């Protein structure tokens, strides 16, 4: 049989096009008798203003509600029809619109995404009736302690800057926000060179170009004009938000630094360090054996219900840290643990739990990538962040890289004596000062 | 409504090197903790004598 | 009998602990030669010299 | 079969009789030192064995508090002192060993 | 099309070592929270969400 | 609700000389602990006696 | 009890003067003290256990 | 441009037990063991006893202790999983290429030589409550477990999580009686992706040769009929209503299957109005607040049941289940047209293509059909035997559905959700 | 509700009602778990106004005389309200509701829609509950009678 | 689990000079305890020099 090794190569190279107006067309081709096909588009809420922050939200409402061609109901009747998912997210930085259909339903399925970028038919009673909408869904993420210490911590920690701002935007913007404001965003945003054709499945890669010919190409044929849009950096700070409420059962920490952005070769040494951390919740079978001695320490200890380590990645910045929930009594026990074996990796980590944390990236990254969906996210996501796609067999030559020397001085340079942004929600008393927090974040013994 | 939710402006009590939002602060980083631990350095020699 | 602590994991923790044992063994010989003013070793440094000529 | 064999037995069931834990009716596996690994054993014994373990130190420690000693006749007999922690014991001794090897790599 | 959580209905639970505990199937809630004020009490002795062994590069 | 058990100085009194739990057990080899603290005394009380003239 | 004995023996010959049968014998006890504590007392526990098959 | 793909390879062997195994030439492995132990097996004098088991599966083997299965698996990376439905359990083992025989060997160790070690099982019995009460959190589980005991006499009542009662209270003796006449060769199916069927086929005939155990799919299921009420006042009522249908693998589940999808399951474009959902545009005429519908279908070995289930507000649940009620009537009535079968049956047949996209769905469905039918179905002819669904057929199950004998469970206000006889 | 429900007789008579009625009849003497910390005073308010109220209530005592009594009823007791019936009806259903216990023994009761209370009807089912059985009358008795 | 927190003499200084939860509030006023104690060892330290020959 084949090695692990052999298999990587086995994959087949996903095929780039440039169409003549800046859309880029590609595709990874499988036998599969379904595909998935989308444009994702670089926008996102750190390219709105505080007037406009929750526009691409509000879009992303709109965009399935009717267009010039399919007005109203016509174009969900159509996808529903040849058993097709037409699905869409809005990230800080990333939109995506994407369907899953059948492969012999490429043609309708382009054909309707064009439709849905271009062709945006936003009737004021709709927009109207999505705006009761996401105030309701505002409501609902409220309830969700996950959701809202994260966009705490985004809020502390880009402080001042656009990466401050959520996603679905203050409750003033989207009971104001008007068409014109949101039109106004498509015309700036929606632009053949910051979108990219995405498919993953049974097609060629000539017939996905065809049709991008055939559907996309009145785009930016002379509509490459105005201020086409630079982002600039985003100030992290290194702070602390302490929503202080008793009346929740369980207290919600997330705790961050600094990371760096897409682009950086330190993302796969983190990566493997996060994953020696790894994750935990109370479902977890067997807790005492774990490997990870924060997780070990928190199933014997009963310290926490769940912990996560992150890295998430912005352009040219991040959050690299841990988030967890536990009970009252367990915050201080919880960050003591984190904070000890952060710093255990920048000074004294071993050669052996960097092999481990190495495995669990490679079944991390193939078991992701299973599916037409995964794979074209992926296709979609890495052209708009990588400007290629980056190879199966490059992020294994990429991970091999890293020893126990690799995680010592990666960890070192973003931990070790450096400010954490800290987001705190719930039954919050026993949540440690800043000051003990940042003296965390170094050893006296070192 | 969580996201009504904006830290308030700090730049009243901010160092020089930290008020540009637009600028990284990763630059000023080894500096503003140079100045602090230096402090520390000179009064802990200054209490050794 | 101390054999638990002896194999590839524990040689790699040492490795990674000499740099700093030999550091803090580094700040408490001059600690101690500045506390006694030890005259042996600071006739030696080269401006330090309370003992004219 | 071996003369010598039972020669070590005899020695050995002096030194147990020497040894007089039996006189307050105790089995070997009542007088161990409580270590991690032997806390561990008999938190792993069945009711029964626990149940009769505490009884027995229990009679020894009042016996010990008298200072006195049982009737010759109720003296636990070495041919019928029962090992009943050693099984569980060896493997505490053996989990604990794994995981040392384990810490080793 | 033999397999009774692929035809989508009755319910499956999942245990694992290293990822979270999974229940059942297609019951509705994916076009209940589009009507909104489905709040769900989302964090109360409880585990994580969305799961996770799924990192990236 | 015990005086002798929740007083913030009778209860370190009381979780030391009348409440804790000893062995049944102990002989008279157990009694030279106390008889050191009396010696500690003895010698604390004439020394100071002494002391005052010394 | 040997240990005991012997220390017995070392405050006997803490009492007499530097001189011929008492130079040998409290050199023989000090040896016999340092060897009942790091040798003999350790072996013989390990020859107990042998005896009770542990 | 992709390799052409290896077909795959299927064996049963003499002794019941059957290998299918696929050499997609991925960087990783998966393989599962796919047994007929669900909860359908147990009785009661033993309820739980197979939750508690898909709970055990890190506990200490015959050469390999808890330690060492927690260890060895997290050292390659590696997943073990256990997933149960009323039918089987199965357990799915996936790591990278190179290490199926470490991950293989702790897989034998957890389904074939299980200690269940007294003071282990003990320490894992809390681990019921954690895990019921995480499950419970949805409201659909506490409804679809009391509407499996209200539909049933038997097997099929019982639930995949413990009752309350018996927590604390399942042995080892009750495990170990469980496995040696659950876990044996005629009872269970070993399916493998990126392995090779060789290795497969001799893993098999060396490792998973057990009998001493039961034959049958089991003691029948006997459909019975009635309702389960939970007052709650959860702001919102969770109802289902169903009757029996088909036994999984007959023509007539795949009736069922097309007429789910003409009703309406779950949803296809995000926040959409449901378009083509014919339960939910029915609900949606004479209800003007938040609700949700969904055709409900769940197919057996012996049994099946279809119908639909409700989320609506407290006052609303007798409007929202009559006017859903009342669109099924409608097509057991004859009004169905000739596209809306034919967008059912794309629905159905995308539906059922997608599922087996990745690694982790094709290997269930694999895995699931080697138990049901002894066999592998390709693509093609379950979408075949999609195709051959008649308009006439999908009238036939509605009318069916109609005319059975109900099943209900309910939670919530229930002040204004009605009673069977109500309706 | 913890000290009533150790009697098995409590639950299976409470499921009893449960499982027979709509409406009414069907509620619990006790509170149910979910509502246990969610009784308001509000509702403890409106259940004392629209129910302690003249048309609704009886005083009887024993070793007081009717003057006494009279006096107090006229005085203290003028209220209403509230509701007027025995309430709204109580709607017969039939139905089985069944707790898995392995409690060693099975409690079981069967029972039937029979007669509001005071009419004759009712007579005969207090009579036929005797030919029956009701309860026992000698200490360790085979029950020859019943 | 901390050492700091679990430790029987260190469990004392932490649950005094550390973890303890003090007003976000007070005042130089408050300044004066710690300096009876500074005030306390300084003439220990000292009259403990001047005993030594006085
Ligand atoms: C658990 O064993 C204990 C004993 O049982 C054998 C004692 O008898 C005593 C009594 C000791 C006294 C009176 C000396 C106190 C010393 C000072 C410096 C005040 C103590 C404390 C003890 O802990
Ligand atoms: C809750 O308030 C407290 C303070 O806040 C104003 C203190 O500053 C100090 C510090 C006191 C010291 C160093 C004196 C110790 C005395 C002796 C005899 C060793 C203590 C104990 C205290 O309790």
């Amino acid at each position: 049989t084949a090695t692990y090794a052999q298999a990587l190569q086995s994959v087949p190279e996903t095929q780039v096009s440039q169409l003549d107006n800046g859309l880029r067309v590609a595709s990874e081709q499988s036998s599969q008798p379904t595909c998935t096909v989308g444009v994702w588009i670089d926008a996102g809420s750190r390219y709105e203003s505080e007037k406009n922050n929750g526009a691409g939200y509000f879009v992303e409402h709109l965009a399935f509600k009717g267009t010039k061609n399919r007005p109203g109901n016509a174009l969900e009747k159509e996808v529903e029809s040849m058993g097709a998912h037409l699905n869409a997210y809005s990230t800080r930085e990333h939109t995506a619109y994407y369907i899953k259909a059948l492969s012999k339903d490429l043609p309708k399925a382009v054909e309707l995404l064009a439709d849905i970028v271009q062709n945006c038919s936003l009737e004021d009673s709709q927009i109207e009736k999505e705006r009761d909408v996401i105030l309701q869904e505002l409501q609902e993420n409220d309830t969700s302690m996950r959701d809202v210490v994260f966009n705490y911590l985004h809020a502390t920690a880009f402080q001042g800057t656009p990466l401050a701002q959520s996603v679905e935007g203050p409750s003033e913007n989207v009971r104001k926000l008007s068409r014109a404001d949101l039109t106004e965003y498509l015309s700036r945003h929606y632009k053949a060179p910051r979108m990219v054709l995405a498919a993953a499945g049974g097609l060629e890669h000539r017939q996905l170009l065809d049709l991008a010919q055939k559907h996309f190409s009145g785009l930016s044929g002379t509509y490459d004009e105005d201020a086409v849009p630079t982002l600039s950096p985003c100030r992290f700070t290194g702070s602390q938000i302490c929503h202080r409420e008793d009346g929740l059962p369980l207290a919600h920490v997330a705790i961050a630094v600094e990371g760096p952005g897409w682009a950086h070769p330190d993302n796969v040494a983190l990566q493997v360090a996060n994953a020696i951390i790894g994750h935990y919740d109370c479902t977890y079978g067997g807790g005492a054996h774990l490997s990870s001695p924060l997780a070990s320490i928190a199933a014997t200890n009963k310290l926490c219900q769940s912990f996560q380590t992150f890295n998430i990645c912005y352009a040219d910045t991040g959050l690299l840290g841990a988030h967890f929930v536990c009970d009252h009594m367990s915050i201080d026990d919880m960050m003591f643990v984190l904070q000890g074996q952060w710093m255990r990796l920048c000074t004294s980590a071993t050669e052996s739990e960097v092999l481990r944390g190495k495995n669990l990236l490679r079944n991390a990254l193939v078991s992701h990538l299973d599916g037409t969906t995964p794979v074209c996210e992926d296709i979609g996501r890495s052209l708009l962040t990588y400007g290629r796609r980056i190879p199966l067999a490059e992020w294994e030559s990429r991970i091999a890289e890293v020893d126990a020397r690799v995680v010592r001085e990666v960890c070192s340079k973003y931990f070790y004596d450096q400010c954490p942004a800290v987001a705190g929600f719930g039954p919050i008393e026993q949540l440690p000062d800043y000051n003990r927090i940042r003296s965390g974040m170094f050893w006296l013994r070192f | 409504s969580h996201t009504d939710i904006k830290v308030p402006d700090f730049s009243d009590y901010r160092r020089p090197e930290v008020l540009d939002s637009t600028k990284s602060s990763k630059e000023s980083s080894e500096a503003r903790k140079g100045f602090s631990y230096l402090v520390t350095a000179t009064t802990t020699v200054g209490v050794a004598y | 009998m101390l054999t638990r602590f002896l194999g590839p994991r524990y040689r790699q923790l040492a490795r990674n602990w000499v740099p700093t044992a030999s550091l803090w063994g580094a700040v408490g010989a001059v600690g101690l030669v500045w506390a006694t003013d030890w005259r042996l070793i600071l006739d030696w440094v080269p401006y330090i010299n309370g003992k004219f000529k | 079969v071996s003369a010598s064999s039972r020669w070590l037995e005899g020695i050995r069931k002096w030194y147990y009789n020497a040894a007089g834990f039996n006189k307050l009716g105790l089995m070997r596996d009542d007088t161990i030192h409580e270590n991690d690994d032997v806390k561990e054993a008999i938190r792993r014994l069945p009711e029964n064995l626990y149940d009769d373990r505490v009884f027995r130190i229990k009679r020894a420690l009042d016996l010990s508090m008298r200072q006195q000693i049982l009737p010759k006749e109720q003296w636990t007999k070495y041919e019928e002192d029962k090992s009943y922690l050693e099984p569980y014991l060896k493997e505490v001794i053996r989990e604990r060993k794994e995981r040392e090897e384990w810490a080793k790599k | 099309m033999l397999s009774v959580a692929a035809r989508s209905g009755p319910f499956a639970p999942v245990l694992s070592a290293t990822s979270r505990g999974v229940a059942g199937a297609l019951r509705p809630l994916v076009q209940a929270a589009v009507p909104a004020t489905s709040e769900s009490p989302v964090l109360d002795l409880k585990r994580s969400v969305l799961c996770r062994e799924s990192l990236r590069g | 609700t015990n005086i002798r058990k929740s007083h913030p100085l009778m209860k370190i009194v009381n979780n030391a000389f009348i409440d804790l739990p000893a062995p049944s057990n102990i002989s008279s080899w157990w009694n030279f602990g106390s008889l050191l603290g009396i010696c500690l005394i003895l010698q604390i009380l004439t020394g100071l006696f002494l002391a005052m003239h010394y | 009890w040997a240990l005991v004995a012997d220390l017995l023996t070392l405050t006997w010959i803490g009492g007499q003067p530097v001189e011929h049968p008492y130079i040998t014998i409290g050199q023989l006890a000090s040896v016999l003290y340092f060897l009942l504590i790091l040798v003999l007392m350790p072996t013989a526990g390990t020859i107990e256990n042998k005896l009770l098959k542990w | 441009v992709p390799p052409h793909p290896q077909d795959l390879e299927f064996t049963r062997l003499p002794n019941g037990l059957v290998i299918a195994s696929l050499e997609n030439y991925a960087p990783a492995s998966r393989i599962g063991l796919f047994i007929k132990a669900g909860s359908r097996y147990e009785n009661s004098n033993n309820l739980g006893t197979s939750h508690l088991l898909r709970l055990a599966s890190s506990l200490t083997t015959k050469g390999a202790s808890s330690f060492k299965i927690t260890r060895g698996i997290e050292a390659v990376g590696g997943k073990l999983s256990v997933t149960s439905t009323r039918e089987n359990m199965a357990y799915t083992v996936e790591c990278l290429r190179d290490d199926v025989d470490i991950l293989m060997e702790f897989l034998l160790n957890v389904t074939t030589a299980p200690e269940f070690r007294r003071w282990e099982v003990a320490a894992l019995q809390p681990q019921l409550r954690i895990d019921k009460a995480v499950a419970l959190q949805n409201p659909q589980a506490h409804v679809i477990e009391n509407l499996h005991a209200a539909a049933y006499r038997n097997a099929l009542a019982n639930s995949l999580y413990c009752p309350d009662y018996r927590i604390g209270k399942v042995t080892p003796v009750e495990l170990h009686d469980y496995v040696q006449n659950h876990f044996t060769s005629a009872r269970m199916a070993l399916i493998g992706l990126g392995v090779s069927h060789p290795v497969l086929k001799q893993v098999a005939e060396q490792f998973l040769n057990i009998r001493g155990g039961l034959g049958l799919s089991g003691a029948k299921a006997k459909y019975h009929g009635g309702e389960i009420r939970e007052q709650n006042g959860d702001s919102l009522v969770h109802a289902a209503l169903v009757a029996e249908s088909a036994a999984i693998g007959s023509a007539e589940a795949n009736a069922f299957s097309v007429l789910q999808h003409v009703l309406g399951a779950g949803p296809h474009v995000k926040r959409g109005s449901n378009a083509t959902s014919s339960l939910y545009q029915a609900v949606a005429k004479g209800v003007h607040q938040p609700f949700d519908v969904s055709a409900f279908n769940a197919s057996y070995s012996d049994s099946g049941l279809f119908g639909f289930y409700t989320i609506s507000q407290a006052a609303s649940a007798g409007d929202v289940i009559k006017a859903a009620y009342n669109q099924v009537k409608t097509i057991a009535q004859g009004n169905l047209s000739n596209p809306d079968v034919q967008a059912a049956k794309n629905k159905l047949k995308a539906g059922y293509l997608m599922s087996v996209e990745s690694s982790e769905g094709f290997l269930d469905e694999v895995g699931s059909q080697a138990l049901a039918a002894g066999s592998y179905t390709p693509p093609s002819t379950v979408l075949q035997q999609i195709d051959a669904v008649a308009d006439a057929d999908v009238i036939n199950a509605a009318k069916k559905f109609v005319s059975g004998r109900k099943s209900m469970a309910a939670s919530g206000n229930l002040g204004h959700t009605p009673f069977i006889d109500e309706l």
